[PDB]
């Protein structure tokens, strides 16, 4: 590798440079608190027909873990459209709080979700966040989702002055009242009302069936965890070279004790070199340091 | 990695290393300078002793 | 269920340096950092509620991006925080109650009156129970509870001096009502302490609310019946606390070799700083 490096089949005298040695990370271990309570999604995905665009049920599941297995139960999930994250990696790690909100829109605008283009949704109906961690998944259960008598009950506003601060429902009166005459609301012609029906009756054609359309909002790095899939906290190692998982952020290193002392909802113990390296078990109390490899 | 994917990632994560890489370039040529002010200055030593 | 005046009032002081909470659960040891969330003023001209008391006014609060508050006293002379836009079954209300049991929390869809209180003595039974409802006593079309150990120090606060200062943040991010206080034990006994202190991060709630005029509320002794005492007889004056209001701007912070702060400064102050 010396002649390699000095691109000739002989070497003068010396000292010469090579690569580094870079230890390698022997094992992982991921360390999780100790609660493990199943949780009924049963409640939240197939329950009874649910409101139209007008309203949205914003609906937070409480604190449960829950396997990737109860979501996945179901079949016709028709929605696969993402931002920046595989729609594969749904459990393995624990995320921040999940809102699931459900709710049913017309069928013909499930492709101008997206921003950057006006529609039904991204007009002054809903303002939506622009990072939009969250996902939007839509299944169709139109076997019972549309009685065969109809479904009238379904409403949209379309009208509005003013413009939304994203995130906010949005349920109100938000009336028009203008012209070049008297109006005070009870003028006739002059009214234009902003909310219109849908009607739901099985002999529709393409873009007129309703969707069991939740979206999904979370966040990222928060501490404590909402819903995820039952993982262990595995045993730990002590200078050993590992990639620790402190329930999120990995890294590879060393253990050691912690001689200093920190407070007790002071766990995370970053430095002026702006690296993790103090922390201490979601379940007991272990006031440990961390070198890297 | 653990957000993007090998379909996806490239295109995002190509920025970083060009970041990173001008960051050294003017690190770097802020040492050369200095090196250099640094080597007329020890020869101004090696003069004088 | 419902006694009530029409007055209110209003009082004026100037703060010097208060107000400092943990923002994160880092162990920065013995360096400095800069910190850049909604803070009080240094030397901040706040506005204060009467010393004297015992009073009972009906103050309208108003909640300006995030709220401090400051109350020094003993036998835990303010026992209600009631934060929302309208208070009246309309729009999403917190409700904290905190009695000597255990402290009680209700984001939920409230109405209310202009004061809502209760009033205890004992009268031959010894029992400072809730007898009076006078909160909201219908409405309870809504989706939260909670019950916490009490973090307020207990009624009949026996301590040698002003030995304790109440210290509270309430604050909201992107719906996550958080209280950050401190139980302080001040040792000055003038008014506002001269002197450094630090806020514990203690409660978060992400559930979503949205917080325009907030107040905040007591429960103290009137007469434990309506009959047995008269009513109307207690002055709008309130009680002695000081309320201040947050901004984000700059400022500095130093740590110490066990972690904690020992020094700040307001970076958007006197050009030195």
């Amino acid at each position: 590798e010396t002649k390699c490096t000095l691109k000739s089949f002989t070497v003068e005298k010396g000292i010469y440079q090579t690569s580094n040695f870079r230890v390698q990370p022997t094992e992982s271990i991921v360390r999780f608190p100790n609660i493990t309570n199943l949780c009924p999604f049963h409640e939240v995905f197939n329950a009874t027909t649910f409101a139209s665009v007008y309203a949205w049920n914003r609906k937070r599941i409480s604190n449960c873990v829950a396997d990737y297995s109860v979501i996945y139960n179901f079949a016709p999930f028709f929605a696969f459209k993402c931002y920046g994250v595989s729609p594969t990696k749904l459990n393995d790690l624990c995320f921040t709080n999940v809102y699931a909100d459900s709710f049913v829109i017309r069928g013909n605008e499930v492709s101008q979700i997206a921003p950057g283009q006006t529609g039904n949704i991204a007009d002054y109906n809903y303002k939506l966040p622009d990072d939009f961690t969250g996902c939007v998944i839509a299944w169709n259960s139109n076997k019972l989702d549309s009685k065969p008598s109809g479904n009238y009950n379904y409403l949209y506003r379309f009208l509005r002055k003013s413009k939304l601060k994203p995130f906010e429902r949005d349920i109100s009166t938000e009336i028009y009242q203008a012209g070049n005459k008297p109006c005070n609301g009870v003028a006739g012609p002059n009214c234009y009302s902003p909310l219109q029906s849908y009607g739901f009756r099985p002999t529709y054609g393409v873009g007129h069936q309703p969707y069991r359309v939740v979206v999904l909002s979370f966040e990222l790095l928060h501490a404590p965890a909402t819903v995820c899939g039952p993982k262990k906290s595995t045993n730990l190692v002590k200078n050993k070279c590992v990639n620790f998982n402190f329930n999120g952020l990995t890294g590879t290193g060393v253990l050691t004790e912690s001689n200093k002392k920190f407070l007790p909802f002071q766990q995370f113990g970053r430095d002026i070199a702006d690296t993790t390296d103090a922390v201490r078990d979601p379940q007991t109390l272990e006031i440990l340091d961390i070198t890297p490899c | 990695l653990s957000r993007l994917d090998p379909p996806e990632a490239e295109v995002q994560i190509d920025r970083l290393i060009t970041g990173r890489l001008q960051s050294l370039q003017t690190y770097v040529t802020q040492q050369l300078i200095r090196a250099a002010e640094i080597r007329a200055s020890a020869n101004l030593a090696a003069t004088k002793m | 269920q419902c006694v009530n005046l029409i007055t209110r009032t209003q009082s004026y002081t100037n703060s010097f340096t208060r107000g400092v909470y943990y923002p994160d659960k880092v162990f920065r040891s013995s360096v400095l950092h800069s910190t850049q969330d909604l803070f009080l003023p240094f030397f901040s001209n706040v506005t204060w509620f009467h010393a004297i008391h015992k009073r009972f006014d009906n103050p309208a609060l108003p909640f300006n991006d995030g709220v401090y508050f400051a109350s020094t006293e003993k036998s835990n002379i303010i026992r209600g925080w009631i934060f929302g836009t309208t208070l009246d079954s309309k729009t999403q209300s917190l409700l904290i109650v905190n009695n000597a049991t255990n402290v009680v929390i209700k984001v939920c869809e409230f109405q209310f009156c202009n004061d809502p209180f209760l009033d205890v003595y004992q009268k031959n039974n010894k029992s400072w129970m809730e007898s009076e409802f006078r909160v909201y006593s219908s409405a309870n079309n809504c989706t939260f509870e909670y019950v916490s150990q009490p973090f307020l120090m207990d009624l009949e606060g026996k301590e040698g001096n002003f030995k304790n200062l109440r210290e509270f943040v309430f604050k909201n991010i992107d719906g996550y009502f958080k209280i950050y206080s401190k139980h302080t034990p001040i040792n000055l006994e003038r008014d506002l302490p001269q002197g450094f202190s630090a806020l514990e991060p203690l409660v978060d709630l992400p559930i979503g609310i949205n917080i325009t005029r907030f107040q905040t509320l007591l429960a103290l002794h009137r007469s434990y019946l309506t009959p047995v005492d008269s009513s109307s007889g207690w002055t709008a004056g309130a009680a002695a606390y000081y309320v201040g209001y947050l901004q984000p701007r700059t400022f500095l912070l130093k740590y110490n070799e066990n972690g904690t702060i020992t020094d700040a400064v307001d970076c958007a102050l006197d050009p030195l700083s």
